[PDB]
């Protein structure tokens, strides 16, 4: 209903309907429940439909009382030769018992045998965040403050080109620059978290909402996210929503977004969520 | 030839022909170092250009060798004409693979891979794309400016004034979220606001009015009126910056015209450089009302026609299941020759359609066949037939199968009937019943009939004596009560009254 | 649902009532429609078969592609509580059959740069409450009458005339006579 | 989109005619807000015919939602139709005698496997770094590598092919592994037919004759292309006969630039003569482009 | 079908979705109602709920016999 | 309430039209105003006037008595039967007479 | 449209009475962009009753998607309901000779 | 709501996924005018495996009326398949003295 | 249509054109005809309402 495109679920299956086959459909009325959320429901299996039938009743044994259950499967033997060598599907047992005499009657059957983004967001507001100093609205990575040394200083401090302030990289990772600063929709702070990067999942949750994305060349990493939506070994692209920032259920109902990536990806970030192109 | 495409030929055009003729018709008559254009009858008499044997041809450069390529999979094209030009520059971006890197807006890999077709295109990694025809001032950045620049004008002709509020999704079943916070009314443009939380006796053992425990340090406020979970941005007119809250407390003091009383995190959120909210006791603030919302795009009505348009023609294809391989010898012929004093053979002919057989010692095998009706009723169709009479109809359905018909009489025009999830077997049945015919099948001939009361043409006639063993007559009297619905419809039962 | 194509109707409120048809029969393709119920009654009307009354109680929207026509039998009647704004690209051609009465509580300004054509059959009337006016007659008279009573009289019941009202006059900067 | 669509498993596709049909390896997922995504598919059934080229394959017949286009972005390649008596004696004699690569045929076999079915390998003893002859280093063994695919190899299959090798080399020997070079053959036929077979019938036939003898499997690289071998191919389609025959603008056999270049021909143009008059030309371009 | 007798709304262009009714489960006998799709979108409000939004693409024309 | 037509607008109102607006009346118009009235034309303002042309004012009746403000700067103040009262559009104060005589009653210190 | 059409082989069609009913020989493909397209039809039965004028066919019973309208721009000949006995021996003879 | 809210016991949540499934001890009662409150759950199965962090479990299968929204605000944790014999052991000895 | 030129949106046929001839005025006889151009289509007229 939504697109309204008339989209076809199987093949069609016109067999002894007739010649034509162009003018008519071999279907029913009323359509079978769609289950899954995107996938198309299962042909159906085919081992529920019977091509044999077979009356079987035999003098109970010991044998025939323990082993005869519907979960095995017969191989009657020194008959025709259509019945002997076949897997039988056991449909039902019975077991009569008039006098002395135990009887069984078996009810078998024969199953029958087989981009780099998003296009456009809306513009957010990123605010770098330092535990000391106040947080201050920025529009690139060049205005901004390094966040602290975190649990065992894994922070080091180099000088760059065009920062206003000293650049704040994982120790022995120049390369993979670390800032913890605020997204922000509307002034909202449980806004979604837009990826950094296009890449894989490869390791979701844990301590605080670790987000971990395999870009190929590099690791994305970030900290801080609550109701996480993608699951790992899942594909993402730019722009992705990864999560909130803050749950809605007051699960401490406020923190900062902690991330970890290289210079460009950084900048690039931080570009698309001032402009809003992806 | 969407305006990508549109733009790309373009972009092609731009080097490939005659100087000042590049977004011109009469480029379409460009000749290679030439600037005298060729016969205009030339280019519709039919083939290819003779006029200039060895010199490339058209408005993209063209010989008979591509010519003659893009006819082996484009066979349509008989002459050189500008849309025939147009199409033969698309198979060659078919063919050099183009197009995969031109769809999804790839550029640069789109030019290198075209620099192969055509020599006035510099290659990645060479300006002289694998040639050395690119003139001065020719670079990839160039053809990708103006590329964009002819896309944006192709573009803005069909660019439309209406807005979307909603957004496409795959399935009906998905479902997604919103994007933005869309500010809904302004509750106060400015009205006095405070923090509670902060050295105060409002701690985090606490319980709001929500039923959550106080946590000062949280985005939240208390409102005199406002249902709990309303996102309300409150802006601080000092530094003019705006914080989003959620209102979960209901508020302990009243005072006079407070709507609104922050948390401390909420306060501490409105501080800006320079600028400390908890600094001042009484903010003045501006209240509005903000909601989850699909942010509003450009419409897309027209693109979606043409998807649903495009996918209609798609569905009406061939896409049924092939034959069923089965190697038996179950669904035969089963002919009959009986006779009772050797006088006369009568013969009858079925189709086997099921067997039986007891395996253990009596040796039986039981074999079952039907009339050639039992083929027309195997497989539900559905199907719709308008001006047919009765005859045509039975006719195709007999068509259909291989069958015979004899029916002397025409019978009624059927203007307008669906078969609905019917058999072909049970839509004859409805149809003949519908006029007062009836069918009857003999060895593969179906024959329909008029059901009158002088219909048999021969008579037979018994004596009960010497013959017969038994005789049993019963009469019934008619009843609402008993029979199916047709039986009361074949009665007086009827919805006589019918509305046009 | 809805009866046209791009017709966006106002949605049922919270707690009103609506009926519902289910598609295939399937409970998740549902297609509603409101009824008339008592959180949703009946607006007032003269005659409940014939007239319309509609109510909306956020904005309207009515956009036309086309041109647009509306005949009224009766009187049509407007009342706006905000300001009304008409913004017309091309010629505005009123015909009216009647007078026109136009009482406006503040000022009117009208502003064009070709020309301004004022034109009467009859007496033409510009005055003010304090009693000084501009009378150009239907009989071609024409009167300049200020608040304390000088009036300059040109037309046809009397000649040229230039009514002083026992005040003196001036000619200040005179060349020549 | 603002949801994440698939593609199903086995989604068919087909060529203009209809007659080619591929089937997707897996499912597809295309991100929400994405455009294009990219899936493996694989022919219906065996056969050199699925051969196609560039963009060749683009129609489908059950419609998805917003799923505007499909294209083939690879030339389908690697179609064989089986393999002949004297192709699995071969194959059953390498299994004898590929006990410690030695010669350069050993060493070929070996890098052939592990590589893929459809690829190359050429092996030239003592081949510097600079990969001139006249130079020999004693102890190095250059081996020149073209993919599954037909193409020179990609460093991540010389990469494989290397940790493939090295447990079998012999100790302090060094190996040098580099892609293949091609050579490209452009061919200009002039016969007379007999009737026998329509012109496009003809054409056809001697164009899969051509694909069937230009097989890098047929082909040993560095070996000259004789003219008198490929009208020999040319003619075994039969009714037809040949008049003239060109290879890149001449009549003679063409020597490849070193020992590890590659034929690989390209283009193909047809002027086919019969009884009554009737000149059929024609123009097939078989490679995308000139280094592919 | 219409809401009320005297009106001839927008028909349902090409490619757009309607549902479908059968009086008498006759399937010659079929009753239309446009319905909100994607080719047929909603259009832009600033409150969905209470909001009126219409658009014509042809000519509009009202005529009222009363006030 | 918004309305935007992308065509004309025709109204055709039989009866009488009321308009009651308590906010201020904002008309743009980007082409001509031609009203024709059959009946009289009231207008009254309490607060002010303003009539505006960067061109030519006339105001006129059938009897041929007009108050012309020109374009150029000229005043001409004219009768029915041709008495003109005239400033300047480039030339002298003139009161044009027709040959009939100018009365001052009242006259004071003239 | 944008693809390839078909109309069906034994496809019916009929004059205004449907009394008179023809079949397609074989399946008629107009091509994409096309509208028009011709094939040849044949009598359901035997006989000189169906040899009927131009434009006396324009009814086929099954209403097929974006088919619009059907005609016979030829006039219908060569039914016959069995050849004379010297027309025969004719044919018998100019065989011997 | 106006009256008290009942989430009834034995109530399944689960994670995106839904394949570890939690089940309320009892019975939450939300009094009237509140909206958010809490209750312990406690896994479909014993096992490591439903040991899940904080913020993990928020989808749950039956779509009750008003309610809105369901989290985790601890870590699921003492999800075992059975303790060590030396526990046990030590467990044992220290009954005795 | 073969030949695009400038501002050709239609092209007649020659039986078209002559339709449009009359007498003393041979459209053959002009090769360029400034036409105007509209679009019609069956229609059920217009009655009063019933």
């Amino acid at each position: 209903a939504d697109s309204g495109s008339l989209i076809k679920v199987d093949k069609d299956n016109k067999r002894e309907a007739g010649s034509a086959a162009r003018t008519f459909t071999t279907g029913v009325d009323v359509p079978q429940p769609q289950i899954q959320k995107q996938y198309s429901n299962p042909r159906p299996e085919g081992a529920s439909v019977k091509e044999f039938q077979l009356q079987l009743e035999l003098h109970t044994s010991q044998s025939d009382l323990e082993n005869l259950t519907p979960d095995t499967a017969l191989y009657i033997e020194n008959t025709l030769p259509f019945i002997v060598g076949k897997s039988w599907f056991i449909e039902s047992v019975r077991h009569s018992f008039s006098e002395g005499i135990f009887t069984s009657q078996v009810s078998a059957y024969i199953p029958v045998a087989p981009s780099q983004g998003v296009g456009k967001l809306p513009v957010y507001e990123i605010l770098s965040y330092r535990s000391g100093r106040t947080v201050k609205k920025i529009t690139s990575l060049q205005q901004s403050y390094e966040h602290w040394r975190g649990t065992g200083g894994y922070t080091a401090y180099k000088q760059l080109s065009g920062f206003s302030s000293p650049v704040s990289y994982m120790k022995g990772r120049p390369n993979q620059l670390v800032y913890d600063f605020i997204l922000q929709q509307n002034g909202n702070q449980s806004c979604p978290v837009p990826s950094p990067a296009s890449g894989r999942v490869v390791a979701t949750g844990g301590s605080n909402g670790m987000v971990k994305i395999d870009t190929g060349g590099g690791e994305v990493r970030l900290l801080h996210m609550s109701n996480i939506r993608v699951k790992p070994g899942q594909n993402v692209i730019r722009g992705t929503i990864l999560g909130t920032q803050a749950s809605v259920g007051g699960t401490s109902t406020g923190t900062h977004l902690h991330i970890e990536a290289n210079q460009f990806i950084l900048e690039s970030y931080v570009q698309s969520l001032v402009t809003g192109n992806w | 030839f969407t305006p990508k495409i549109r733009a790309f030929l373009d972009t092609i055009a731009s080097k490939e022909t005659a100087p000042g003729t590049a977004l011109n018709i009469e480029g379409y008559r460009s000749v290679s170092g030439s600037s005298t254009l060729f016969d205009e009858s030339e280019m519709v008499a039919g083939g290819f250009p003779r006029s200039q044997g060895s010199k490339n041809i058209g408005r993209y450069q063209f010989t008979v060798i591509d010519y003659n390529h893009a006819r082996s999979k484009y066979p349509n094209i008989n002459n050189y004409s500008p849309q025939n030009q147009d199409l033969l520059a698309y198979f060659k971006l078919q063919h050099r693979n183009v197009l995969p890197y031109l769809l999804r807006d790839d550029l640069d890999n789109a030019i290198d891979k075209a620099s192969y077709e055509w020599a006035s295109f510099p290659g990645i990694g060479k300006p002289q794309g694998q040639f050395n025809q690119v003139q001065s001032g020719t670079t990839i950045a160039s053809l990708k400016s103006y590329y964009e620049t002819r896309l944006a004008y192709y573009r803005s002709l069909e660019a439309g004034s209406d807005f979307q509020a909603s957004a496409p999704k795959d399935t009906t079943n998905n479902q997604y979220a919103g994007k933005e916070y869309k500010t809904i009314r302004t509750l106060s443009n400015s009205t006095t606001a405070s923090f509670y939380g902060y050295n105060d006796g409002f701690d985090s053992s606490d319980l709001t009015a929500n039923g959550e425990r106080f946590n000062p340090e949280g985005i939240t406020a208390a409102h005199e009126s406002l249902p709990f979970g309303t996102l309300v941005k409150v802006t601080w007119a000092v530094n003019n910056k705006s914080v989003v809250v959620r209102i979960n407390d209901r508020g302990a003091f009243v005072r006079l015209g407070r709507q609104i009383d922050l948390s401390y995190g909420a306060a501490k959120a409105l501080s800006s450089p320079g600028n400390d909210a908890i600094a001042a006791g009484l903010l003045t603030v501006k209240l509005e009302v903000v909601e989850l919302r699909t942010p509003i795009g450009e419409n897309l009505k027209e693109s979606a026609k043409n998807q649903i348009a495009e996918n209609l023609e798609k569905i009406k294809k061939n896409q049924k299941e092939l034959a069923t391989p089965e190697i038996s010898a179950k669904g035969t012929q089963i002919t009959l020759e009986v006779s009772i004093d050797r006088s006369a053979i009568a013969v009858f002919s079925f189709l086997h359609t099921g067997t039986k057989h007891n395996a253990i010692i009596s040796d039986t095998t039981t074999f079952t066949g039907q009339s050639v009706n039992w083929v027309l009723n195997r497989r539900v169709k559905n199907t719709r037939y308008t001006g047919v009479t009765l005859k045509g109809l039975a006719a195709t359905i007999t068509r259909q199968y291989g069958l015979d018909l004899d029916m002397s009489e025409e019978g009624e025009m059927i203007e307008n009937i669906s078969q609905v999830s019917q058999t072909d077997w049970q839509f004859l049945e409805k149809m003949t019943a519908i006029q007062g015919f009836g069918m009857r099948t003999v060895g593969k001939v179906l024959q329909i009939y008029k059901i009158t009361v002088n219909a048999k043409k021969l008579n037979y006639t018994i004596s009960v004596v010497d013959n017969v063993k038994s005789l049993i007559v019963t009469d019934q009297a008619q009843t609402d009560a008993t029979g199916s619905s047709q039986k009361i419809e074949h009665y007086g039962g009827r919805m006589t009254t019918v509305v046009d | 649902i809805r009866v046209s194509q791009n017709q966006d109707n106002p949605l049922p409120q919270i707690n009103q009532m609506v009926i519902v048809w289910f598609v295939d029969g399937d409970s998740e393709k549902g297609y509603y429609l409101p009824i008339i119920n008592d959180a949703n009654p009946s607006r007032e009307k003269d005659d409940p078969v014939n007239d319309s009354a509609v109510r909306i109680e956020g904005n309207n929207t009515i956009r036309i592609d086309k041109n647009d026509s509306e005949t009224v039998g009766g009187n049509q009647t407007v009342a706006i509580a905000g300001e009304q704004n008409i913004n017309v690209d091309g010629n505005l051609i009123e015909n009216i059959g009647g007078d026109i009465d136009q009482n406006v509580t503040g000022k009117i300004e009208v502003r064009s740069e070709s020309t301004i054509l004022i034109d009467a059959d009859g007496t033409i009337i510009i005055k003010n409450d304090s009693g000084a006016f501009i009378s150009l007659g239907g009989n071609g008279e024409v009167l300049i009458q200020d608040s304390q009573g000088r009036k300059i009289r040109l037309g046809g019941a009397f000649n040229s005339t230039w009514d002083l009202n026992g005040l003196p006059m001036a000619f200040i900067n005179a060349t020549s006579v | 989109l603002s949801t994440d669509f698939i593609v199903p498993i086995n989604f068919q596709v087909s060529d203009l005619s209809g007659t080619l049909r591929f089937y997707t390896i897996g499912n597809l997922v295309i991100p929400a807000g994405a455009t294009f995504g990219t899936i493996e598919a694989i022919a219906e059934d065996i056969g050199e015919k699925y051969n196609v080229s560039a963009n060749f394959i683009d129609q489908y017949s059950t419609p998805l939602t917003y799923l505007q286009y499909v294209t083939n972005i690879r030339p389908a390649t690697n179609g064989r139709s089986g393999e002949t008596i004297d192709n699995l004696i071969e194959r059953c004699a390498q299994i004898i005698r590929i006990r410690n690569p030695v010669s350069a045929l050993d060493f070929e076999q070996l890098a052939e496997l592990t590589m893929g079915e459809g690829s190359r390998c050429k092996a030239i003893g003592l081949l510097g770094i600079n990969k001139i002859v006249t130079d020999p280093q004693p102890g190095v063994v250059h081996l020149f590598l073209l993919d599954v695919n037909g193409n020179p190899a990609d460093p991540v299959t010389i990469s494989t092919v290397g940790a493939t090798l090295q447990p079998r080399i012999m100790l302090g020997t060094r190996l040098l592994i580099s892609p293949m070079e091609v050579l490209n053959i452009e061919l200009e036929l002039i016969a007379l037919s007999d009737s026998s077979k329509t012109f496009q019938q003809l054409a056809d036939d001697i164009l899969e004759a051509l694909k069937v003898f230009f097989n890098p499997a047929n082909l040993t690289p560095g070996e000259p292309v004789l003219i008198e071998e490929v009208k020999f191919a040319i003619r075994s389609v039969g009714g037809l006969s040949i008049s003239y025959l060109q290879m890149n603008d001449n009549a003679i056999n063409i020597p490849m630039p070193n020992q590890w270049t590659i034929p690989r021909f390209s283009y193909i143009g047809f002027e086919l003569t019969d009884s009554e008059g009737t000149v059929y030309r024609d123009n097939v371009v078989t490679v995308t482009n000139p280094e592919e």
